[PDB]
This record gives C-alpha cells, sequence and structure tokens, in this order.
RNA sequence: UAGGUAGUAGGUUUAUUAAGAGUUAAACCUAGCCAACGAUCCAUAAUCGAUAAUGAAAGUUAGAACGAUCACGUUGACUCUGAAAUAUAGUCAAUAUCUAUAAGAUACAGCAGUGAGGAAUAUUGGACAAUGAUCGAAAGAUUGAUCCAGUUACUUAUUAGGAUGAUAUAUAUAUAUAUAUAAAUUGAUUAAAAAUAAAAUCCAUAAAUAAUUAAAAUAAUGAUAUUAAUUACCAUAUAUUUAUAUGGAUAUAUAUAUAUUUUAAUAGUCCUGACUAAUAUUUGUGCCAGCAGUCGCGGUAACACAAAGAGGGCG
C-alpha cells in the first residue's frame, strides 16, 4: 500500500493553525523557514547551524536524527536554541545527550542515512611539498613513499602532478589572492591526514576482484591434507593474490615518408598482418542503433567511431 | 588503370568523413565489393596538431596501417596499383621512382627511415 | 538531456546533487526513505524515484538504462566489515565528466557544472572539452576556469541597488551603535541611484573602507572579498577517487570509484537497502 | 552479434588469407615421409585392398602430390635476362627497373614463404 | 548459510504444490528470486540468491516451501565433512578473493 | 467487418471513408475493430479536452 | 609564382580565346590583368561570379601553361549524330524511315 | 497426397564434352530403385552471416540496412560469338504501347519522376573534387557507379540555461538589527497544497555581427560550401594555455589618459479503482451518455464515464 506522500518532516514542527486568509501559507514552507531561522537585511541565515563554513578541521555535517530537527545555533557562542510559544527565539529547557556524544566515524558521514559514505582526507600542503620533494630530487620510488605515508601510488602520482601545477601557476603569478582566501576555507573545511595515525592510512593491499574467485568453489580433500592459498590459485587458474598485488605496486616495423617543401603533412605506415588490419566486411551498422559508439579527437571534438 | 588483379583504396566510414581499405581485388567487382585480400588501411585526414607544435614547426601525419610483404608479393605477381595507391606505396619505399608518372614528378626536407 | 523542472520541490523531498538552499532542506527532513508497508515494486520504484533524483536527474531514462552497467566492481584487501557492493550501482556516472567536475566543487551542481564544460571552461589533459558526457579514465586531470570555481563556491554577487540598500542599513546601525557608546555618514538611496564611484567615495565604515556591501571588484562575477556560499558545509564532502588542488582549481581523477569492506567510494545521500532495490529495478527494466 | 563470440568478437569478416605457396614444398620432408608411408588397411583403411578390385574406367589410388621446387619455380615465373645489357630510352628503362622490382619481390616473397613454413 | 550472506548449495525442494529451485549467488549478485522468497531472505539475512518457482506459486506455500528448504534441504559444509570425514574447503576463501 | 465507433459524438453515414484499427468492443460480441477517428469523413469528436491523440481532437491553441 | 606572356598569347583575352570551352564573355568579370588571372584561384572566381566548370577549366589550362604544357580547346565529349548507345536502334530507324 | 517409379534402378558399348555420369542421343542386356525416420504429389518461401531483434541461456524471429550466395531484367523457346551466355545480344513467337507503317521501335526490376495499388516509404537536385570503372600512346573524354546536398522525428546520438530567488515601503572593527503601516494569486484553514513555481537579481553561452584560416588533395583540380574551427580591434615578442610589453587601429577632454561589436531562451503526450507509479479536493451526468489490455466501472456519495484542481510516468 502507497499513497502520495508529501514529504513533511519526520520532526517536530510548529505548524499551521488558521491564518489570515490572503497569506496562503504552506507547512512544508513554514517547517523550511524554522530550519532556517530569521533572515538579515543582509540575507544571511545567522541562526542555522549550517550557515558559516568551520575554521576546524572538523566538517560540519548534517545530524537531524540527534539535535531532532532543530537546527538552530547562537552565532558567537555556538550554543543550541528554539522556537518557543512566542515568535522570539530562545534556550531549550533540556539538554540534548545526543549531540554531546556523538562518535569519530559519524562526524566524518555527510548524510545522516548512508554510514557508508566517509570523507576522505585533506593532505597538509607540507606533506605534499614532502612527497614532491621525495619522487623529484631524492629518487625514491612511488611505492617506497606510498609505504612511509599511507597513500596509494596513483594518489600518489596525482599529488606530485598537482604539486609541479601549482608551483607553475605560481611562477606565472596566476594563484590569485581570491582563490588562495578559497584553497585556504576548503583546507579549514576538511580533515587532515596523519602520516601515524593507523586507523588514517589507506590499506595498501587492496587489488580488484577478478571474475573466477567470485564463482565459489569448493574441493574434498583428504582431511589432513594441507590447502594453501598458492593451491586454491592454482585451482581457479590464476595467479596467486600476493603476486597480483606486487605487479599493482609496480617491435612493428614503422616507416616515415619522406618530406618535399611543397607537401603539408608527412606518411607513417606501420606494418601489420594480413588478416588483421582492415575495415571488415559485412560488420555489423550500430548508427541507428541506440549502443551506438561515440568517441572523441585529439581536439576534444566529439566523434562518432 | 590495367590489369585483373589491381590494388585499390576501398571506401569505409561515413558520409564527410571517409576511411579507405587498401585491397587487391578483381578489376570487374564493385568498389566496395569483399575483396581478396586487405593489405592495410588509409584515413586520408591527417592528425590534427596543436597551436605550439604548428608553431615549432611540426607536420600532421596520415595514418596508413600496410602488410608490406604481402604488398609487394602482390606487386610481384603483377597485380596493378591504383593512381593514389601506387603513390602511397612510392611514398613509403616499397615502389621505385619508376612507377612516378610525368604529372607528379623541389628540395626534400625530410628523409626516410625504418623505426621500431 | 531532460530538463530542470521542480527539482528542489518540498512536497516531493528529492535530494538533488547540490548545494542550493532547499535541497538541503530536503535532505534534512527526509529522515530515510520509507519501503515498509509496500509491495516489492513499489518498493523498487520508490528506490528509483530517489536514487535517480541524486544521481542524474538531467540524463533521460531509456539513455541512462543504456548506460547502466550490472557488472559492479569491488577490491579484495587480503589481511571485519561487510563491504556494500550495491552502492556501486551509480558508479558509472562518476565516470563522467561533469559528474567529476561536481566531485571535486568546481561546480555548486551537476548541472552548474555541465553548462561550465559546455560554455568551453573545462580542460581536460590541456584539450579544452564541451561535452558532459566524455569520460575520465584513471590519470586524466581536469581543471575548470577558477573564476568559474570561485563563482560557484562563492556567494551571489549583489545588484548595485540591493547593495546600496544594503550599506544604508549598516551605515545606520553604526550610527545607533556610536550614539549608544557616547551615552554610555549617512546615505540618501533615492538621490544615489546608480553612480558606482559616487556611492564609494561616499560610504566609509571600518569594515568596509569604499567598496559597497556587494561590489569590491563589479567586473568579477562573484562577491567581494571572496567568501564562501551560504550554506557550503553540509555539502563539502571531499571525495576518494579524486585528487584536487583549489589554488589552481586542477583535479587529477585517480580512480573509478570502487566499494571496499568498510565503504563505498560512490558519495550518496541513501541506505544500501535503497540502492539494492534500485539495482533489482534496473536489472529488468521493471519487468 | 550473438555468433560473433565464436570468432573472438569480431563483427563483419576479412577475405581468406591467400597462400602465397599453394602446395607443399620439396623442402618439407616431413609431409612428404608422411605421403609417402605405407597406406593403412582394414577399419581405418584409405585405398583399396590388395585382393579386391577397382571400378573399369577409375584410377586405384589417388594422384600424386606435386611439391614445388621452390627454386626452380622462381626461375620459371621470374626469369632474369638472357639479353644482359641491352637498354637504351627511359620509358623502356622505367619498365626494366619495374620488372627487376617484381622479381625482387616475388623471389623474396617465395623464399620467405619456403623458410616460413 | 555460506559466508552469512546466501545458501551453501543450489537446492531443488518441493513443499506439497511449488517446487522451488534455488541457487546459490557470488557476493554482489542480489536477490533475484519470486517476490515472497525475496522478502523471506530480508527477514533471514540473505543477501544473494537466484531461483525459480515452478508448479504452484501459491504465495503462502511459497513461503512455507522456501523456510522448510532453506532448513532441511541446506548442509553446512562442516556438518559434510563431519559425516564423510574428509577435508571441506571453500577454494575462494583460500585464495583471498 | 464490424467497427466499433468511440467518443460521444459520431459523423458517419452509409458511404464514408473511414479507417479501422484492431481494438476489440468487449461488450459487443462479434465486433473487433474500431474506427480511427482522426482520420477519413470519420471527423474528430468535438469539445474533448482529456486525452485528444485517442480520439481526432487537434490542439485548441487558446 | 608568376610566368611570362608567350609570343602566341601574350593577353588574357588571348589564353581565354585559345582555351576555348565559351571562356570568351568572361572578359568583364576580370579585365585584362596577366598577373591577376594567374595569382587568383577558385575561390575569388566563385565570388567574381563564373561557373563552376569554366572555373575548373581556366585553373587547369593556367596550370598548364605554368607547366609549358600546349594548352588548346581539347572539346567537351558529344553523343554520336543518331544517339547514345541505348537510343541508337530506334533512332537510326527512325532517321531510315525519314530518308 | 500412400503407394510412387519406367531413363525408372543397375550392367555393357558408341557418340557429345576439357571431363564423370541414363545429362542428353543411339543400341543391347539384367529387374531394379524410392517409401509411414514420410515416398511421390501439392502448397508456401529467394538463401544465408562474424548482420539485425529478443532471451539467463538452449534457442526463436527477421533476411529492410552491411556483407556473401542464387536467380531474373515484360513472357517462352532457340541460336551466334565466347574460356564461360539459352546473354538486358540476335532470332522467332506471346502480351501491351509508339510512330516512321517497316522481313519496324519500345518494355524504368539504372537514376530522377508519374499514374495505380496501399495503412505506408523521398529530389524530374549538384559534382566528377574524392574512391573506383570504360576508352585513349598521351593530352582528357565519359561515368544517375560514386561522392555530396534535398525531402521524411523511420532510427540513434548531442544540445535545447545555470546560480540566487518568497513581499513592499517608512523610521533609527560593529553585528542574532528592531519596530510601524500596507499588500498578499487559485485552492484550503491545516500536515492542502499549487509555490522556488513565477517575477526580480548575478553570471555566461548559442545564434547574430566582423575578422581569420584549416582538412577532405595535391603537380594542379573542392560538388559539398555564407564549410568545420578559431579569434573578439588586429599584429610581434618574451617567458611558462596564461601573463606582460611593444607596433599600429580608434575617440572625447586638455601626440596620450580611460575604454573596445552584440546577446537571448522555448514541451509535448499518456495516465492517477486493482494488476500499475500517481491521498487535496470539487463539479456534471445518473446502467444514459460513455469507458474498458484484463477483473470490471455507470441505478444520485462515480477515486473507473465528461471536466477543473492536485499528482505520476515517458519526453
Ligand atoms: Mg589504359
Ligand atoms: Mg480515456
Ligand atoms: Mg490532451
Ligand atoms: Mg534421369
Ligand atoms: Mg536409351
Ligand atoms: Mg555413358
Ligand atoms: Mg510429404
Ligand atoms: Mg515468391
Ligand atoms: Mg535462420
Ligand atoms: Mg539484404
Ligand atoms: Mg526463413
Ligand atoms: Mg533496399
Ligand atoms: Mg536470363
Ligand atoms: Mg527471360
Ligand atoms: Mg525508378
Ligand atoms: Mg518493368
Ligand atoms: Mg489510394
Ligand atoms: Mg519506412
Ligand atoms: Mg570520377
Ligand atoms: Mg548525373
Ligand atoms: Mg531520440
Ligand atoms: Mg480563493
Ligand atoms: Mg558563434
Ligand atoms: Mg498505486
Ligand atoms: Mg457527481
Ligand atoms: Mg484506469
Ligand atoms: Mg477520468
Ligand atoms: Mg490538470
Amino acid at each position: 500500500f502507497s499513497r502520495r506522500r508529501i514529504a513533511y518532516p519526520f520532526y517536530p514542527f510548529k505548524k499551521l493553525g488558521r491564518q489570515h486568509p490572503k497569506k496562503h501559507d504552506t507547512n512544508l514552507k513554514t517547517a523550511m523557514r524554522q530550519f532556517l531561522g530569521p533572515k538579515n537585511y543582509k540575507g544571511e541565515y545567522v541562526m542555522n547551524k549550517y550557515f558559516t563554513v568551520p575554521t576546524n578541521h572538523v566538517p560540519n555535517y548534517i545530524k537531524p536524527d540527534l539535535e531532532r530537527g532543530q537546527s538552530l545555533e547562537h552565532p558567537v557562542t555556538k550554543k543550541p536554541l528554539q522556537l518557543r510559544y512566542d515568535g522570539t527565539l530562545g534556550p531549550p529547557p533540556v539538554e540534548n545527550k545526543r549531540l554531546q556524544n556523538i562518535f569519530k566515524d559519524r562526524l566524518l558521514q555527510p548524510f545522516p542515512s548512508n554510514p557508508h559514505c566517509k570523507t576522505n582526507y585533506v593532505l597538509s600542503p607540507q606533506l605534499k611539498q614532502s612527497i614532491f620533494e621525495e619522487i623529484t630530487v631524492e629518487g625514491l620510488s612511488a611505492q617506497q613513499v606510498s609505504q612511509k605515508y599511507g597513500l596509494k601510488i596513483p594518489r600518489v602520482e596525482a599529488i606530485v602532478k598537482l604539486v609541479s601545477v601549482e608551483n607553475s601557476w605560481n611562477r606565472r603569478n596566476r594563484v590569485s589572492s581570491d582563490l588562495k582566501t578559497m584553497d585556504e576555507t576548503l583546507y579549514r573545511m576538511f580533515p587532515v591526514f596523519d602520516s601515524d595515525a593507523s586507523f588514517k592510512r589507506e590499506n595498501l593491499s587492496e587489488i580488484p576482484v577478478p571474475q573466477k574467485t567470485l564463482a565459489s568453489r569448493f574441493l574434498t580433500i583428504a582431511e589432513s591434507e594441507p590447502f594453501g592459498p598458492v593451491d586454491a590459485a592454482h585451482v581457479l587458474e590464476l595467479e596467486p593474490a600476493v603476486e597480483t598485488l606486487r605487479n599493482l605496486s609496480t617491435n612493428t616495423k614503422v616507416i616515415y615518408g619522406e618530406l618535399v617543401e611543397g607537401e603539408r603533412s608527412q606518411y607513417k605506415f606501420t606494418n601489420a598482418k594480413v588478416g588483421k588490419v582492415g575495415y571488415r566486411y559485412g560488420s555489423g551498422n550500430r548508427d541507428n542503433k541506440k549502443d551506438r559508439r561515440i568517441g572523441f579527437n585529439k581536439l576534444g571534438q566529439m566523434v562518432y567511431i | 588503370t590495367c590489369g585483373l588483379v589491381r590494388i585499390r583504396l576501398a571506401r569505409f566510414g561515413r558520409k564527410n568523413s571517409p576511411v579507405y581499405n587498401i585491397v587487391v581485388a578483381n578489376s570487374r567487382k564493385a568498389r566496395d565489393a569483399k575483396p581478396i585480400e586487405v593489405l592495410g588501411t588509409y584515413v586520408p585526414v591527417p592528425s590534427p596538431v596543436t597551436k605550439r607544435e604548428l608553431k615549432r614547426g611540426v607536420v600532421p601525419i596520415k595514418d596508413v596501417k600496410l602488410d608490406f610483404d604481402r604488398t609487394k608479393y602482390w606487386i610481384g605477381v603483377g597485380a596493378q596499383p591504383s593512381e593514389t595507391v601506387t603513390k602511397l606505396l612510392r611514398k613509403a619505399g616499397i615502389l621505385n621512382d619508376a612507377w612516378a608518372t610525368s604529372k607528379n614528378s623541389r628540395k626534400v626536407v625530410f628523409e626516410r627511415m625504418e623505426t621500431l | 538531456p531532460r530538463k530542470a523542472n521542480l527539482l528542489k520541490s518540498l512536497a516531493r523531498g528529492r535530494v538533488r546533487t547540490s548545494f542550493n538552499k532547499y535541497n538541503l532542506f530536503n535532505l534534512y527532513k527526509k529522515g530515510g526513505v520509507d519501503l515498509k508497508s509496500k509491495s516489492l515494486y513499489q518498493q523498487k520504484w520508490t528506490a528509483k524515484q530517489e536514487t535517480r533524483a541524486y544521481h542524474g536527474e538531467h540524463l533521460t531514462e531509456k539513455r541512462w538504462q543504456t548506460v547502466f552497467k550490472p557488472k559492479l566492481d569491488s577490491v579484495a584487501q587480503l589481511d571485519i566489515k561487510e563491504t556494500p557492493f550495491l552502492l556501486q550501482t551509480f558508479a558509472v556516472l562518476e565516470k563522467r565528466l561533469d559528474f567529476a567536475l561536481f566531485r571535486a566543487m568546481f561546480a555548486s551542481s551537476v548541472r552548474q557544472a555541465r553548462q561550465f564544460i559546455l560554455h568551453g571552461n573545462v580542460r581536460v589533459n590541456g584539450v579544452k572539452i564541451k561535452h558532459p558526457s566524455y569520460t575520465l579514465k584513471p590519470g586524466d586531470m581536469f581543471s575548470v576556469k577558477p573564476d568559474k570555481v570561485l563563482e560557484a563556491l562563492g556567494a551571489k554577487k549583489p545588484s548595485f541597488q540591493e547593495a546600496l540598500k544594503i550599506d544604508k542599513t549598516q551605515i545606520v546601525l553604526w550610527n545607533k551603535y556610536v550614539k549608544e557608546a557616547k551615552t554610555e555618514d549617512p546615505i540618501k538611496l533615492s538621490e544615489l541611484e546608480g553612480d558606482e564611484p559616487k556611492a564609494r567615495k561616499l560610504i566609509n565604515l571600518p569594515w568596509q573602507k569604499n567598496y559597497v556591501y556587494g561590489r569590491q571588484d563589479p567586473k568579477k562575477p562573484f562577491f567581494t572579498p571572496w567568501k564562501p556560499r551560504p550554506f557550503l558545509s553540509p555539502f563539502a564532502i571531499l571525495p576518494h577517487h579524486l585528487e584536487i588542488s583549489f589554488k589552481t582549481c586542477h583535479a587529477v581523477y585517480l580512480r573509478d570509484p570502487v566499494a571496499r569492506p568498510g565503504q563505498s567510494e560512490v558519495i550518496s545521500p541513501f541506505d544500501v537497502p535503497v540502492h539494492e532495490r534500485a539495482y533489482m529495478y534496473y536489472l529488468r527494466n521493471g519487468k | 552479434g550473438k555468433g560473433a563470440a565464436k570468432y573472438g568478437f569480431k563483427s563483419g569478416v576479412f577475405p581468406t588469407t591467400r597462400s602465397i605457396l599453394k602446395s607443399p614444398t620439396t623442402k618439407q620432408t616431413d609431409i612428404i615421409n608422411k605421403v609417402k608411408s605405407p597406406k593403412p588397411k582394414g577399419v581405418l583403411g584409405i585405398g583399396y585392398a590388395k585382393g579386391v578390385k577397382h571400378p573399369k574406367g577409375s584410377h586405384r589410388l589417388s594422384p600424386k602430390v606435386n611439391f614445388i621446387d621452390v627454386d626452380n619455380l622462381i626461375a620459371k615465373t621470374v626469369a632474369e635476362p638472357q639479353s644482359i645489357k641491352s637498354s637504351n630510352g627511359s620509358a623502356q628503362k622505367v619498365r626494366l627497373q619495374k620488372a627487376e622490382l617484381r622479381r625482387k619481390f616475388l623471389i623474396e616473397a617465395f623464399r620467405k614463404e619456403e623458410a616460413r613454413l | 548459510r555460506y559466508e552469512n550472506r546466501t545458501i551453501y548449495g543450489d537446492i531443488d525442494f518441493r513443499y506439497h504444490g511449488v517446487k522451488l529451485h534455488l541457487r546459490s549467488a557470488k557476493p554482489g549478485f542480489g536477490l533475484r528470486v519470486n517476490h515472497v522468497i525475496f522478502e523471506i531472505c530480508e527477514c533471514a539475512g540473505i543477501k544473494d540468491l537466484s531461483g525459480k518457482v515452478y508448479k504452484s506459486r501459491n504465495d503462502m506455500n511459497i513461503a512455507k516451501g522456501t523456510i522448510e528448504a532453506f532448513t532441511k534441504a541446506q548442509k553446512t559444509l562442516d556438518e559434510v565433512a563431519l559425516g564423510r570425514g574428509k577435508k571441506l574447503v571453500d577454494v575462494r576463501k583460500v585464495y583471498y578473493s | 467487418v464490424s467497427a466499433y465507433i468511440p467518443g460521444e459524438g459520431h459523423d458517419a453515414q452509409e458511404h464514408s471513408i473511414v479507417y479501422v484499427r484492431g481494438g476489440r468492443c468487449q461488450d459487443l460480441p462479434g465486433v473487433k475493430y474500431h474506427v480511427i477517428r482522426g482520420a477519413g469523413d470519420l471527423s474528430g469528436v468535438v469539445n474533448r479536452i482529456s486525452s485528444r491523440s485517442k480520439y481526432g481532437a487537434k490542439k485548441p491553441s487558446k | 609564382t608568376i610566368p611570362k606572356p608567350s609570343d602566341q598569347v601574350p593577353d588574357v583575352d588571348a589564353f581565354l580565346n585559345k582555351i576555348g570551352r565559351n571562356c570568351n564573355e568572361l572578359k568583364d568579370t576580370f579585365e585584362n590583368n596577366w598577373n591577376n588571372l594567374f595569382q587568383w584561384d577558385s575561390k575569388i572566381l566563385k565570388e567574381k561570379g563564373v561557373n563552376i566548370q569554366q572555373r575548373k577549366y581556366i585553373l587547369k589550362q593556367v596550370h598548364n601553361y605554368r607547366n609549358n604544357r600546349p594548352i588548346h580547346e581539347i572539346k567537351l565529349g558529344k553523343k554520336s549524330f543518331f544517339g547514345g548507345e541505348r537510343k541508337r536502334k530506334a533512332f537510326t530507324a527512325k532517321w531510315k524511315a525519314e530518308n
């Protein structure tokens, strides 16, 4: 049994009772107003918890289940408030134990309804710089760096890439003041990556799961007969898991044509075996089907493959 | 051109965007019909260079993946190439100046070489 | 794509990919998605409603169905908690350029990000793209024009008249404060219609020296000394599959988002059952 | 599309790759040995049994396999010119060059094929 | 239930009219079964299941039949091992996926 | 063929050009067809607001 | 690169006359300027307002002149007095009947 | 359709053929051969894929499009040349039109196009620039193959605008600004909404307007073609796409101080009793009018007919 259910707040709020014929207000709108609190001459909803941006390295994610829908704090003191029988705000009579006692994991949980989604940590600029130095000047391998710090090798490579770009921008004097301020605000919002804290370090033994492993097999070996990971891999007809992890961590004749002064382009002739080279005859035209193949050019133009 | 067996370009791809299929075919059979042997491909639209690259002085390339040994064999048994195909072959370095007609016949900038 | 219409209504508590105030409120007051007292089909429908509202509202249904992959992805740690496999149903959309840009926080919304890249501001490995359906490979940089990023994450730049009105009230408040201090700089808005330099010359508070409330650099497309967006905190969710640098506004797409024993990297505001129901629906096209 | 999975998901077909040497060579010794070995009889037999006759007009055995002497083939298809130095005129020279090139290519092709097999 | 997510073997069980067929499933592959079966699995903690009902599809009898199949038609690997006097390894687990 | 004619008002004589489609009038036995109503001498059903394409009705155009 | 006017055709008009295919009545669209004719390309000719076939022919004859190949009015192909291969059998019979 | 078969089944020979064979022709023998695991006979149908559809798959369906194979070029037979033809050739006949009326000519299943049939399927287009094909020693000639554009939502795909946004006045290094008057649409008087929807505000981008320059093609030739693309007042000259400095373009105050084309936004259609997603309600009709894939709905309280409101799909 499903109806069309208008999405009112699960939490309790001051509903409409009666009101002046002309105003035409809705209960949802009223609930939204209450959530927001009073709006300034400027436009700012100051009394709302979630209006201002945190400067704490502690993300101010939402806890509607904990505070029971009452989002309004006093801006200077960050102390909670409610909507009383009069239109004026004031402090609550009973204090909330839910907001006072909160876990580590739930502070890094942006949405209340999904426990699995968590925020990734932000690297401190000094740490990034040190990583960049290690890879370039000291000349260490990326795997060693990853082990030291607790990042993944692709992540490390990405960081390195970004550092060099940042440096180039600084040289050119492109990093504006407004951009810097934004970067600082973003840094302040997110929690910092600690290289010593074991719970914060990224798990470096994550291999991706193939098809053959997922399909379950069972073997009736003798009660005493041993059967290790290697044996299992052999049965499945794969390389061992350790070897794949290690791998993850770590010709043809080409001619160029002569270029005369007048002609505008070269002719690159690559070799290719007959029975493997051409555009095949009687292939499936996929252009009028919805599984049609759309690629992209070297110049970022969209091209039908 | 003359012959029964002929090395020529069969057209493939879409409108306003041709790719070519270097084949050896019968003279009588159609242009885009199934041939004796496909030797290679040829996209006539050259690889587009970047503005910086253009400023530097780097020419575009026309990609021509091609079974060299097979093509040579076909030439040997006497399969006459078309006007465009023969030019392509000459450019590659299979065929000599001998095949160059009077219209084709200018200082060279870059010389040919095999690479890997 | 599918036209934007009533995306942030309250009577449908649909949680879109945006930083909008109405969207925030919808997120706040939804709680869970109720799947109790429903048939299997009804549950699947409600999942579809909620999950697709967040994940690709601009996409047409048929188009989405075509792109939708059954084969989800995961990683074995080989060293406990249960991996949430079926949170990966909308992993394929993060591969998109538009979604990746949104995750990076180079746009306020997915729609906005899409608009930005159509207008030719994003680049990916240098070359500029004008195609939201472009898909990142692992290792690909992407880079939005910094002004547009600032506009996305910054406040709305006020109109001149509005800014002047705001200034007037601030001035009055200041005057009231100095009077109160004494106990224990006026402007006429009707005259000063649209002379910005004149207004600047007139104004002199401690917290703004000349510039009107909303216009320190009128030529820039955002608020004054750049400050953040009005409700930026509850949506600033720093992703795993992107590496970001907010100084230059570059971002490396380092991974296709994947599910671990603890968590999924597909950032969604929905519990796993909802995502399972959605998957069930989209396997069979709602058969 | 369903039946393409037999052929490695290859939509469209190529024409069959055309053998450069169209019979087994003399240098392929193992094939020759196989051909010339005593043909079996009984259940899994090939020819006619010694005692049993064969139809009047028909041949008893199968025809013999013509093994290509590759050098001989080269000589026949691609003979070098006996009149070695008779060459004047531009067009004639061009023709001669073309001939030489064709000799080179077909020679190489055959020899390569022989080696390759 | 195997790995706290699916049944052990591919079971094929008859309860009165309904002929049940319930295949085991690789992890991530969801519940892909009759709506009654799905409902029962959600409550009983089965994440992964394939299967199909033949003959009668009487909702009540499905519900009764499927729980009977779960309790009765299933044998845990350990029980089988004990009965036969043999090791009964799960290859995927040994591999570490 | 015995064809049904849907809608409130029907303009059909003893010679009218009419197009037939394969529906079925369920209560009338032995009539397994519908005259499609926008086309032919059969005119579109008048003052139809809902479900206009199901009958002949054009869009009123304010 | 501009070439010199020869003794046989020293003028643009003379060149046009030589090449033929109704290349006359084209002395107004470009005046008798030798350099002008030779340097000009296809797009320019199109803008001026010449035909496609005429444009093609002129450029070819210019090219021939540059390479010093013999320019002359190689006329376009003509159907037989009787008819095209297909229509001949009937046409010929009709002609016979008339005569 | 239950018996069929008499060159039929087999043997021996001769002719014909490049060549086997009752394949034809001739001669002489033996009595066979096929068939209820479907013969003979009749009906229908061009065949197929590494093509298309659908399915978990085995399969099933299509045989438009791409490609491979066949057969035919109004109908039937025969002949000639030829390696190969019962040739879209020729001969004679058959059917139906043309004049020129003749031991005539034509047959659009080549491209356009017309009339008809039909529920239903396009321009009496442009170019040989490309890729092929035929003729030619070459020059270059021909090319309704072909390549291009035209019509047609038949199919697919990309775009088809984002961010902010619930009132209006009047009064008076801080900051929860606070009062007062006025107004406030369709519903409805509270979980009954329509509605962040509008309107406003900030910000672009398309198109336009100018300038420039590809690529398909080079020895030269570009139908497509107001070409794609790029720049926004143009150029050069440094660094590492951005930034600054020059050269000239320009115009008002009094050569050098601030500027630098312009600029938007617009969706249908089906549905809301259950199967089946759609709870904000109300009016009209009264087993009639009508609806209906299925079960059913309509007899004054119709969630099913006909509508308004609100809502749900797909787009
Ligand atoms: Mg010739
Ligand atoms: Mg209806
Ligand atoms: Mg309508
Ligand atoms: Mg016979
Ligand atoms: Mg006889
Ligand atoms: Mg005989
Ligand atoms: Mg039969
Ligand atoms: Mg037929
Ligand atoms: Mg078939
Ligand atoms: Mg076909
Ligand atoms: Mg068939
Ligand atoms: Mg056709
Ligand atoms: Mg025939
Ligand atoms: Mg015939
Ligand atoms: Mg026709
Ligand atoms: Mg005909
Ligand atoms: Mg008709
Ligand atoms: Mg059609
Ligand atoms: Mg041509
Ligand atoms: Mg033509
Ligand atoms: Mg479409
Ligand atoms: Mg009212
Ligand atoms: Mg433009
Ligand atoms: Mg329902
Ligand atoms: Mg009523
Ligand atoms: Mg209904
Ligand atoms: Mg109705
Ligand atoms: Mg309505």
